[PDB]
RNA sequence: UCCCGUGAACCAUCGAGUCUUUGAACGCAAGUUGCGCCCGAGGCCAUCCGGCCGAGGGCACGCCUGCCUGGGCGUCACGC
RNA sequence: GCAAAUAUUCAAAUGAGAACUUUGAAGGCCGAAGAGGAGAAAGGUUCCAUGUGAACGGCACUUGCACAUGGGUAAGCCGAUCCUAAGGGAAGGGGUAACCCCGGCAGAUAGCGCGAUCACGCGCAUCCCCGAAAGGGAAUCGGGUUAAGAUUUCCCGAGCCGGGAUGUGGCGGUUGACGGCGACGUUAGGAAGUCCGGAGACGCCGGCGGGGGCCUCGGGAAGAGUUAUCUUUUCUGCUUAACGGCCUGCCAACCCUGGAAACGGUUCAGCCGGAGGUAGGGUCCAGUGGCCGGAAGAGCACACGUCGCGCGGUGUCCGGUGCGCCCCCGGCGGCCCAUGAAAAUCCGGAGGACCGAGUACCGUUCACGCCCGGUCGUACUCAUAACCGCAUCAGGUCUCCAAGGUGAACAGCCUCUGGCCAAUGGAACAAUGUAGGCAAGGGAAGUCGGCAAAACGGAUCCGUAACUUCGGGAAAAGGAUUGGCUCUGAGGACUGACAGUCGACUCAGAACUGGUACGGACAAGGGGAAUCCGACUGUUUAAUUAAAACAAAGCAUUGCGAUGGUCCUCGCGGAUGCUGACGCAAU
RNA sequence: GAAAGAUGGUGAACUAUGCCUGAGCGGGGCGAAGCCAGAGGAAACUCUGGUGGAGGCUCGAAGCGAUACUGACGUGCAAA
RNA sequence: UACAGGCGAGAGACCGAUAGCGAACAAGUACCGCGAGGGAAAGAUGAAAAGGACUUUGAAAAGAGAGUCAAAGAGUGCUUG
């Protein structure tokens, strides 16, 4: 049954040591140390998930390694703020603004 | 340990040195005194303290 | 680690700056046409013995071939 | 318990070796020396122990320079 | 890196890869990989080491 | 003898506050000709828990008056305040629980809280959950005004000391019984090592005043005057009175 | 080869030299041969008549004399 | 005196000499929360080979963790190194007879940073250094190789990261690309000061679901074991890494149409809906999921045949199962007078100053191609002999992996992988011991005292008093049952009130049966009536005291509104205080 | 030949307490809020059966400790 | 005028290896303690190594003969003993 041992000399079991079992072509199984879990990114407004990208560890995501097609949202604000904050964000910048005229009309 | 400093390394590769007998021709010098090494030492016996 | 899909342009890129080598490895039920390059090992697939043939003839002379 | 029991929980060092005297006497989280004082610029001695003294004064070492003055001071000092 | 030039300048032959060591008795040791032009059994026989 | 337990905590060394997860100090925005003479609007972002403290702490964004960038602020959070209300602060600003007015801005009766002491203190009254100050008088030939404080005295302060309108939130906290040790235990892990306690008639006359004896006792008078020696001073220190509450003392 | 001479020596003596890493210890540190910056003889190509690897060598603090650069209606003169 | 940790025996080899070395056979033990395989600290050569007179290995030794002579630790990818935590040091200044003591006290604070150079401009805010081989974090996998190094440092193959350059091709100019109603998609798609957001980045508990590894069932081919009798039988193995694409798209989240009561959708639990449900159709997300490439050329197992890291051949399958175990993940729920780091680093956005061609120049986060990757550690033990305890000491010392059976069970007991039989031997079996049993009749008479021992003990059904803070007491007390064998019924899934196929598990009931045995070893409460103290949980005199002592919730008193109270300091100054009466301080 | 007294230094590797950052703790028993269904009721609400999984609750594995034998040992395996 | 340090000398009614400095000697050494610190023991073959070839017993260490020496019974911790 094979028990098996760590691979590199952090011999606690830590969160950064994270480890996989695998069937390796010589008939063995060995540990893979894995990457810890992050959240993806979120909009402030309302706390949900940012679509359309994928949730990896902070270096993953830089410009060298990472397409950038996988890295952006093509919208006004995209992958900082999520649909409806951009529409609500629209629309009470209308209207406020839509709102300063006619408070003004009341200067006579 | 296996994680060591090198200074440390560096020690004690110098007390592995001082670990040996005698040259046999020492004994042998005119108006020789030196019997044995009298500072050996044994990992099990005395520690290095450092 | 990256395979080609169409005799095409795999002959473009066996006919590339370091190239060094093409394998043959002759299958079961296939051929396998691998080129050694830069950054990537490219494979074909090849299925038809006749294309087989065809595709190892324009393998550009100096391009070193490997029978295994 | 203390004593066999307690003993056997020594893992961690109070002290280790000091670059400006050599002696296991660095207090690493007190960060100085016991011997010498290190990294105080003057030297830990005291009057109250002679033999401590006698241990580390001129002449216990190579004395590389001052072994030669004796030499340039009959001559005084000339220089070729 | 110094290794590599010192080979070169010496012995007039090329590194393909310097790894070194030191060993626990002190000294460094360096095994030198000769890049596959040169040949190291005729290198080893141009000084004497077999 | 030896140094006594009081004598122990000026030191610091244990007896320091227990700070690691604190999320700032609580106070108002530096005042400035914004709030002198007018209004600055503020937005409320969050409402957060604060460790070590029974009052939530309101964080509020204003926007700079002169730089092109942002001011977070942090206040000790009124009740009724809440997430995306917009606050304002100055001398012209409404009456309205959460806004930050000076004292001749508040009619008499009104409730207050975080009230400066001087101008610009940033805060030192009412600042405990669910605790306020009134205003009672104002003193126009003095530019100074007389409110009550927590405690019931009636401090004059100037005019111009800023306050909030309302009273400070998470009120009632103390009504609540904590039938445990362990409850005691985790709301002093967050503020000081001050718990638990060992009376000192329990202790050896080395190293308290209460200590020592065949049984149990004080064996002097427990009231200590003001002038007393450090390490001399444990007890009921300088006592006007003891014993239980009843009438007019009570008052 | 050092023996009727530039000439032996675990010789004496001292003027010419060398003097690793440190230490008051000085680029910042130190249970680290860890982490910067600057100059730069020498060599290579040209993405300039510049850039690349350089042998070596600098860069601590306080202070004095001089100097250079600069600040303030502190005191003035002269203007605008 | 050499007595804990179950245990040795037979042949042969070797040798001067064998109970103690070596090989083979047998018998046993650890029994995987191990006497197995690997590390952190600590040690420092104990590692490996060859040899060896003495000493040493509390008997012995041909032997060794001893002695002597040699050999052995290989990294752009593992670490350190970088960042900050609690905290430490610190320049000007303050104190000091001086050694020294003070870091927010605010000083042209150290460093200036950025765009520029062909010079100037802008901005300067809470600011330097140190501090983690378990926190945060650029990048690697599989197969081989030694007497001793490597699982990932060496060899073979295949990749990746950072920096430096530079070229070919491509992409855009409606100056700075297209598609989708949309969520969003396409591996290209201007941008300066300035500003903004996200990840990094976080507690404990509960249950539910998913993936990987393992275990478990049946079938097929290969080899072996048993074979007087049986047994389509029992055992062993039947593998596929990072990395690159394509698919899939969990549970959530999100989009579009539409308009819900006779309310519906839904979980183990919740919960959701005119602030838009059900429905219908899409987007995105995770993956340790599937296919291909890597890659069968590797590894393994067989069977052959040949002198010398030869060579040749056969194969490397098929379903199924889960209140299973390990790791990880998703998404809900609960708890708090407790709300459970920071920074480095990386990504995204707002704005748009300033910029160019179409004999062609301004670009470009695309593809491919070119170069380089420094320093130190790395052997070995990690403990009933390599660490500490004066020792090769029954002590102490932080972790990771974890098979089968019985069973609720990481209990105890037996077994496989791996590891051992190392604890000086021989003879005999007196007293007295020590450790472990059993005892007729009686049953605490013993004794200060039921000390010690015995009795009880699992599970299913039934039944359970006083008293009570109504939550308990309670497993109160008191009863009955329990093996094996042969059956019977119930409880399901999928596929096309049915038919077919499949299916691992639980519970009820009956007859038969035995030398009345059956929680058959193991494991595993004795119970009741009361008095005193302490409410409870918690803690305590390390090595004679575990308590009725201490603490505690609850109750009460005292001082203090900051120019304050309590306290520390030689002084400067500091703690409470990132505080302010629902607070701090003293009882 | 003291018990002491003083001056100046060295220790938190054991232990005490605070702070920071990590790791760990089977299988069972009891069954609180909330929630569903049925039944009773003018109402207020009650009753019955489930569900759920609270708690400085409970038997207990590892860990952590140390009551009793006032057992062994007491020139010990061991200054516990 | 002072002068337990430094260097360079010269002396003595001093000590004679348990004495004299702690140290006549690889002595502030070995060794101990986390540390500040503590801190030993240990001189003499012979005039000259001429330090015992060779034979024999023994696995060896060694023994018995022998050899050197004025002497080994002065035989490498060896004057006396
Ligand atoms: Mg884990
Ligand atoms: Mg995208
Ligand atoms: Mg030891
Ligand atoms: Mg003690
Ligand atoms: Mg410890
Ligand atoms: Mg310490
Ligand atoms: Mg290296
Ligand atoms: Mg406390
Ligand atoms: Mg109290
Ligand atoms: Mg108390
Ligand atoms: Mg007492
Ligand atoms: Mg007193
Ligand atoms: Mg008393
Ligand atoms: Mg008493
Ligand atoms: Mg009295
Ligand atoms: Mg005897
Ligand atoms: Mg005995
Ligand atoms: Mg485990
Ligand atoms: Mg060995
Ligand atoms: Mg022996
Ligand atoms: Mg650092
Ligand atoms: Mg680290
Ligand atoms: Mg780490
Ligand atoms: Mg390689
Ligand atoms: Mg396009
Ligand atoms: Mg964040
Ligand atoms: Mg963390
Ligand atoms: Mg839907
Ligand atoms: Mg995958
Ligand atoms: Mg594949
Ligand atoms: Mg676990
Ligand atoms: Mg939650
Ligand atoms: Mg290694
Ligand atoms: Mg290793
Ligand atoms: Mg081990
Ligand atoms: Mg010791
Ligand atoms: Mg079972
Ligand atoms: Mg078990
Ligand atoms: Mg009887
Ligand atoms: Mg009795
Ligand atoms: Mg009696
Ligand atoms: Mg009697
Ligand atoms: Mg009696
Ligand atoms: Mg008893
Ligand atoms: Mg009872
Ligand atoms: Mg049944
Ligand atoms: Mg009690
Ligand atoms: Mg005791
Ligand atoms: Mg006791
Ligand atoms: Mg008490
Ligand atoms: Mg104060
Ligand atoms: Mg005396
Ligand atoms: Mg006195
Ligand atoms: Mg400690
Ligand atoms: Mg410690
Ligand atoms: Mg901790
Ligand atoms: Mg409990
Ligand atoms: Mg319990
Ligand atoms: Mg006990
Ligand atoms: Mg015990
Ligand atoms: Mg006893
Ligand atoms: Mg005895
Ligand atoms: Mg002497
Ligand atoms: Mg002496
Ligand atoms: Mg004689
Ligand atoms: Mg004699
Ligand atoms: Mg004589
Ligand atoms: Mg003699």
């Amino acid at each position: 049954v094979q028990r098996l041992t760590y691979r590199k000399r952090h011999s606690y079991a830590t969160k950064s040591n994270q480890t996989r079992v695998v069937k390796t072509p010589g008939g063995k199984l060995v540990y893979q140390y894995t990457k810890k879990r992050a959240s993806g990114p979120k909009c402030p407004v309302t706390g949900k998930k940012i679509q359309g990208i994928p949730h990896l560890r902070p270096t993953e995501y830089k410009r060298s390694r990472l397409s950038r097609n996988r890295r952006t949202v093509n919208r006004p604000y995209g992958g900082v703020l999520s649909g409806p904050a951009v529409r609500e964000r629209i629309i009470r910048a209308f209207l406020v603004e839509e709102q300063k005229i006619v408070k003004k009309v009341l200067k006579i | 340990p296996s994680h060591k400093t090198f200074r440390i390394k560096q020690k004690l590769a110098k007390k592995q040195r001082q670990n040996r007998p005698i040259p046999y021709w020492i004994r042998m010098r005119t108006d020789n005194t030196i019997r044995y090494n009298a500072k050996r030492r044994h990992w099990r016996r005395t520690k290095l303290g450092f | 680690p990256k395979q080609i899909h169409e005799i095409k342009d795999f002959l473009l890129t066996a006919r590339r700056k370091d190239a060094r080598s093409v394998r043959i490895k002759r299958t079961k039920d296939a051929v396998k046409f691998k080129v050694r390059c830069s950054r990537y090992l490219y494979t074909l697939c090849v299925f038809d013995a006749d294309k087989a043939n065809k595709l190892k003839q324009s393998l550009p002379p100096g391009l070193s071939v490997q029978e295994v | 318990t203390k004593g066999t029991g307690s003993f056997g929980k020594r893992r961690n060092k109070t002290h280790t070796l000091c670059i400006r005297c050599g002696r296991r006497s660095f207090h690493l989280q007190k960060s100085t020396c016991s011997s010498c004082g290190y990294p105080a610029a003057r030297i830990r001695k005291y009057n109250w122990s002679v033999k401590a003294i006698r241990r580390k004064t001129t002449g216990t070492g190579r004395m590389r320079y001052m072994r030669h003055v004796p030499r340039r001071f009959k001559s005084n000092f000339r220089e070729g | 890196k110094k290794i590599k030039a010192a080979v070169k300048k010496m012995y007039d032959i090329q590194a393909k890869k310097v790894n070194t060591l030191i060993r626990p008795d002190g000294k460094k040791k360096a095994y030198v990989k000769l890049t596959p032009d040169y040949d190291a059994l005729d290198v080893a026989n141009k000084i004497g080491i077999i | 003898g030896r140094v006594i337990r009081a004598q122990r905590k000026g030191a610091g060394s244990v007896f320091k506050s227990h700070t690691h997860h604190r999320k700032g100090p609580a106070r108002f925005r530096s005042l400035d000709f914004g709030e002198r003479n007018g209004y600055l609007k503020g937005v409320v972002t969050d409402v957060i828990h604060d460790p070590g403290r029974g009052a939530p702490l309101a964080k509020v964004t204003f926007r700079h008056p002169f730089r092109y960038k942002h001011q977070k602020e942090l206040f000790v959070a009124a009740e009724g305040m809440y997430t995306g209300q917009f606050v304002y602060c100055g001398r012209r600003a409404t009456l309205s629980v959460g806004n930050v007015l000076p004292l001749r801005s508040v009619p008499e009766g009104g409730v207050i809280c975080n009230v400066e002491h001087h101008v610009g203190d940033r805060g030192v009254f009412a600042r405990a959950s669910g605790d306020y100050a009134i205003v009672i008088s104002h003193n126009p030939d003095n530019g100074t005004s007389r409110i009550k404080l927590p405690s019931g005295a009636k401090k004059i302060v100037p005019s111009s000391c800023r306050a909030m309108i309302g009273q400070v939130a998470g009120g009632g906290r103390t009504e609540k019984p904590m039938l445990k040790a362990g409850n005691a235990y985790h709301k002093y892990r967050v503020k000081r090592n001050s718990w638990p306690k060992v009376r000192g008639v329990a202790m050896n006359p080395v190293e308290h005043p209460h200590g020592g004896g065949n049984h149990q006792h004080i064996g002097h008078a427990s009231t200590v005057r003001r002038d007393a020696p450090p390490g001399q001073k444990v007890g009921l220190i300088a006592a006007r009175r003891t014993g239980r509450l009843r009438g007019q003392a009570a008052a």
